[PDB]
């Protein structure tokens, strides 16, 4: 027989067969082969149905699709079925993967005696044996609760977008989880820009023993109550005191400590671990343990089990025996529970191989190579005895102040020493043997100064703990809702921090006060639940489906309407006084997807006295140090301005090179603003930078009716070149003759050709929709000579034909700046080449 | 000419360098093909 296994990946596909052999043909089916409509190729009703495709009035009638190239791969594989006696299904173990299965199961058919599926936590030999040899079916439960998540996300994406088009700005987006993320996001940005920063001072005292040694102190009591000065003359006031003061130790303080290894990774622990040690956000960090678990060397990266085979316990314990030793082991193994609720079927994310070292793995980049360190090393660590620190804190007086040292110092160090931290903690120092009472002798002391920090601003990797907190999302999700949250650009996320534009607020507050149940963290935590009981088969897909959209659905009629009988309040303006400069009058601020922005109020008034002139404006980014470190959020809020009206803080934005402009985080429900020729930090546009070739400035990438274009930033300088097919820059056009007689080939445009950096080449006169490009031939040249500019004329001189009688192609050397020659047979050049060299054509071999 | 002593040597200060040249030159081209200039 020969039996066909349907993966994924195509490197899933390669390192499934270094198992399966040569009875087994392995066929990659790369991605989603049939998905829901995307594109466009009571009757709004039938059209609203049709774009999703889904007709929830009509239980959930699906009409899936197969996308523009998918239809090649599915020939083949409906070949290879008809060639191949067992059809094996062989996805990952997700929801995802079952999806995927059921899919190809459906396209290909044959269904009830023909297909097996496949399921293994690691491509590895013992692994995959054991998963061949007794089959799954497929699991039409977890089929089904992929297809209602989609379905949810599909209908509320589709019917919330229009209401905020007509409502708030057209180009927007919503999305179920992603609204609940934006929503966490825009609450701590609210949050911190309410934060006002207080005061407080710090003293810190140096000591030396009788001994010799020396020991430095923190000091926190002052006539005893906590010793915490509110200015600086108060503190020079302290450290007067304490300088004439005489100081014991009057507090002797020790005791045993020990420190447990941290559990397995699961996903969301995995990421904040690489966030935190290595710097990988999400993207790259489920990127490369995507490609280690292909590779074959990591468990499945979607998990939130914390469970571990015995194989894996029995394995892991036998390296440390070896390697390590018995001191290391220890008696017993390190249990780790997760969640309840938690796929305990599966495994947490460890090696495959625990003696396969991080160097070895050759086919590996050098970043996924640190990603597979990092879970080696927890891995190996989670079974290893705990650490054994001694600790010794110290407490010292003096007149009306008391002072503290606290130190520990490390004696067994068994998962500390595979897992070593980045950097030592302010106790990680080693406080001398004082005795109790003992005596001091005095060095001179230092005061700090400090502001209370606001709440820290989300790390991908801390939104994505909060997220697992709450329950919002699963692992699987996790890297589509970070990812989402910037795509559609409500958060921005910059010094690795989170960040909420103006428009996913004004959303934020439009979604909650219509849509207060979608909005809710509890309900949608229930809605996931919902769903992992329809995996459990608890429950049916299709009555949470119409339970949820019955509810969505009173809740958008309810929205649609007039915002006096309570629908969705417009995007009202704030007002502020700076001349338009078509018209003098006073000046609003507003936002847009695009950004946020300065209109006048003309915008509103009908054609006859209507004013379309508007303002672009650039907000400050904030420049966190990271050699402040935790100071460096604290003097960003301190760097701010507050609002005059209200203690919200303010953000800043560019309107001249003489002029800034603040305005306040609530807008627009607060409506201060304000207005200052000082000019804290600017930026500007860009795009493909390229050099005007005219006057030497800057020139930027635009789109319109002239579609991918360059144009020159200089505004006394209009200059525009064009993007063709391959290649970079824009050539300008200088000779853009719109040659009517050469003909497109992939539309029924005319070809026009331009001039640039990159070359002389032809494009369709509608670049913009045909995108079409082509170099052109010497012989057509030859043929509309006459059209040619003066300079130009010297290509058509060129020989049109090589010593073996192919045709030949204009072409532009870089390295050299010049246009040559060059024949090609079978599309491959012949080496063939002629140049200019001082009024005659020199040909010669490449 | 210029009825000169002696000869004398030393090394070039960058400075003494910049003040002999008359400009910089700042890319690899030579000669155009086309017309014989530079
Ligand atoms: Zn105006
Ligand atoms: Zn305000
Ligand atoms: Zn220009």
């Amino acid at each position: 027989g020969k039996a066909l296994v349907i993966v994924e990946s195509p490197a899933k596909a390669k390192t499934i067969n270094k198992y399966l052999g040569s009875d087994y043909v392995v066929k990659s089916s790369v991605g989603h082969i049939r998905d829901l409509p995307t594109s466009g190729s009571k009757d709004e009703r039938g059209a609203l149905v049709n774009r999703m495709g889904v007709d929830p009035w009509h239980n959930w009638e699906a009409h899936y699709e197969v996308l523009p190239g998918k239809e090649k791969v599915v020939s083949e594989l409906k070949q290879l079925a008809e060639k191949a006696d067992h059809i094996y299904l062989a996805t990952d173990l997700d929801r995802e993967g079952e999806a995927i299965a059921w899919h190809l199961r459906e396209v290909i058919g044959g269904d009830d005696a023909r297909y097996s599926r496949v399921v293994f936590n690691e491509i590895t030999k013992n692994a995959i044996r054991q998963a061949f040899n007794k089959p799954g079916e497929l699991n039409i439960d977890r089929v089904n609760a992929q297809q209602a998540r989609r379905f949810m996300d599909r209908v509320v994406g589709y019917m919330v977008s229009p209401l905020l088009w007509k409502k708030i700005a057209r180009g927007l987006s919503a999305g179920r989880v992603q609204s609940v993320a934006v929503r966490l996001v825009v609450e701590r940005e609210r949050e911190i820009k309410a934060f006002v920063p207080e005061e407080f001072w710090e003293v810190d005292a140096s000591t030396t023993t009788p001994s010799g040694e020396a020991l430095a102190l923190q000091v926190t009591h002052q006539n005893d109550k906590p010793f915490r000065p509110v200015n600086k003359e108060q503190t020079q006031a302290a450290v007067s005191l304490l300088e004439k003061a005489r100081y014991s130790v009057l507090e002797r303080e020790d005791k045993p400590t020990t420190s447990k290894p941290g559990a397995p990774f699961i996903t969301s622990t995995l990421q904040q671990a690489a966030s935190t040690r290595l710097g990988f956000g999400v993207k790259k960090t489920m990127m490369m343990a995507q490609r280690l678990y292909e590779a074959g060397y990591i468990t499945y990266m979607r998990t939130d089990s914390t469970n571990l085979s015995q194989d894996a316990v029995n394995m892991v314990r036998g390296y440390i025996s070896d390697n390590f030793g018995k001191k290391y082991l220890p008696e017993s193994p390190n249990q780790y529970a997760s969640k309840e609720n938690s796929q305990e079927a599966h495994e947490a994310i460890r090696p495959s191989d625990v003696n396969v070292m991080a160097e070895s793995l050759k086919d590996m980049e050098a970043d996924a190579q640190k990603l597979y360190q990092l879970i080696w090393r927890q891995f190996v660590a989670c079974q290893m005895t705990p650490a054994k620190y001694d600790s010794t804190t110290l407490t010292v007086g003096a007149g009306d102040f008391r002072l503290k040292a606290r130190g520990r110092i490390l004696r067994f160090d068994g998962w500390t020493k595979v897992m070593p931290a980045l950097r030592k903690g302010d106790e990680d120092r080693i406080l001398p043997a004082v005795n109790k009472g003992d005596a001091l002798t005095l060095v001179e002391l230092t005061p700090a100064q400090h502001f209370t920090k606001p709440p820290a601003r989300f790390s991908e990797a801390s939104l994505v703990k909060e997220l697992e907190k709450r329950g919002i999302g699963r692992p699987s999700t996790y890297a589509s809702i970070i990812s989402t949250i910037q795509d559609r650009g409500y958060v921005r996320v910059e010094n690795r921090r989170f960040y909420a534009e103006k428009m996913g607020e004004i959303v934020t507050d439009r979604l909650e006060e219509n849509f207060r149940e979608l909005m809710n963290y509890d309900f949608t935590a229930q809605m996931e639940n919902s769903l992992d009981q329809v995996a459990n088969h608890e429950a049916e897909w299709k009555a949470v489906l119409d339970h949820f959209f019955s509810d969505f659905t009173q809740q958008l009629d309810k929205a649609e309407k007039d915002p006096e009988e309570g629908g969705m309040r417009p995007n009202q303006m704030v007002l502020t006084s700076i001349d338009c400069p078509t018209c003098g009058r006073k000046m609003g601020i507003r936002t847009a997807s695009t950004g946020v922005f300065l209109g006048c109020s003309g915008y509103a008034l009908p054609p006859k006295e209507r004013c379309k002139t508007t303002i672009n404006l650039v907000p400050e980014n904030e420049v966190l140090n990271v050699l402040e470190g935790e100071d460096a959020e604290t003097n960003a809020l301190r760097a701010k301005r507050r609002c005059p009206k209200c203690g919200t803080a303010m953000d800043s934005y560019l309107i001249d090179p003489k002029r800034k402009l603040h305005v306040c985080g609530n807008n627009p429900t607060c409506d201060g603003y304000e207005i200052e020729e000082g000019e804290f930090r600017i930026k500007g546009y860009d795009g493909p930078i390229v050099e005007c070739e005219k006057c030497g400035s800057e020139m930027h990438l635009k789109m319109g009716r002239f579609g991918k274009y360059m144009a020159c930033t200089n505004e006394e300088c209009k200059n525009t070149r064009k993007i063709l097919r391959n290649g970079e820059v824009a050539p300008p056009k200088e000779d853009p003759v719109p040659l009517p007689e050469l003909p497109c080939e992939k539309s029924d445009a005319y070809f026009v050709l331009r001039d640039g950096a990159a070359g002389v080449f032809l494009a369709a006169n509608t670049f913009p929709k045909s995108r079409e490009t082509r170099a052109p031939l010497v012989e057509e040249l030859y043929r509309f000579r006459d059209r040619l500019p003066e300079k130009l004329r010297y290509l058509a001189d060129a020989p049109q034909q090589d010593p073996e009688g192919n045709k030949t192609m204009v072409r532009f050397s870089r390295k050299t700046k010049q246009q040559y020659v060059s024949s090609e047979k079978d599309g491959k050049a012949t080496g063939w080449s002629a140049f200019y060299v001082d009024g005659k054509w020199v040909e010669g071999k490449k | 000419t210029e009825e000169f002593d002696a000869i004398k040597i030393a090394l070039a200060s960058p400075d003494m360098i910049r003040s002999w040249s008359f400009g910089e030159v700042k890319k690899p081209e030579t000669i155009n093909y086309r017309t014989f200039k530079p």
